[PDB]
């Protein structure tokens, strides 16, 4: 859980 | 509302400091965040407030309520997941 | 979200949209596994509403989204609508979500997890960007 395959860019 | 998904970074506040804005409306199963130039608003309710803990995003709050005008200077109020996770674990186990 | 920015599509894979049968987005939610969604009790979700997973642009016709029906609505009996306290509702999907690159679960904390004042977190949603 909690680790997206597509990394969010903030 | 917008067509595409929006995101925003924002700081968590202590309930004590948050009561300075909301007074006694701030209950124990609530957590405040924001008052930083951004604000959750109508349509965002039920959505997540996530914090990265040990490398994974974890659900810290659920968009609950706040300023009737979504003032970016007032903190938003979220359901404090840590105070409700026992209910979640109980419901999932029984259903 | 007022003052937010557009997210990278598919980068918040647990974010779902609650839409009524009309197709109107009214609330957000988070997938905690393929059969359960956590959302707010104030959203007033019913079994006629749909959970939309894998969506980014609600105005696109070409996204492979998953429209999931709701079997049961579990409103925390501790929810106090007058005070908006314990504002949490679990939704059991009648049709399980299919996890992919764009659809997955968010972690839940331990009731003993500490999240300090000053910590920068992130919030997402399709709420009003201007009020």
């Amino acid at each position: 859980c909690g680790v997206p395959a597509i990394q969010p860019v903030l | 509302t917008p067509d595409r998904l929006q995101q925003a970074s924002l700081p968590l506040l202590s309930n004590t400091n948050c009561k300075k804005y909301w007074g006694t409306k701030i209950k124990d199963a609530m957590i405040c965040a924001g008052a930083s130039g951004v604000s959750s608003c109508m349509g965002d309710s039920g959505g997540p407030l996530v914090c990265k803990k040990n490398g994974a995003w974890t659900l810290v709050g659920i968009v609950s309520w706040g300023s009737s005008t979504c003032s970016t200077s007032t903190p938003g109020v979220y359901a404090r997941v840590t105070a409700l996770v026992n209910w979640v674990q109980q419901t999932l186990a029984a259903n | 979200i007022v003052n937010g920015e557009e997210a990278v599509p598919g980068s918040w894979p647990w974010q779902v949209s609650l839409q009524d049968k009309t197709g109107f987005h009214f609330c957000g939610g988070s997938l905690i596994n393929e059969n359960w969604v956590v959302t707010a009790a104030h959203c007033g979700v019913t079994t006629s509403d749909v959970v939309v997973a894998g969506e980014f642009d609600q105005g696109s016709s070409s996204e492979k989204i998953q429209k999931l029906k709701i079997a049961k609505v579990f409103k925390n009996s501790k929810y106090n609508s007058l005070t908006i306290n314990n504002d949490i509702t679990l939704l059991k999907l009648s049709t399980a979500a299919s996890f992919s690159q764009t659809v997955s679960a968010v972690c839940l904390p331990s009731a003993s997890d500490d999240f300090a004042a000053g910590t920068t977190c992130v919030t997402t949603g399709w709420g009003l960007t201007r009020y």
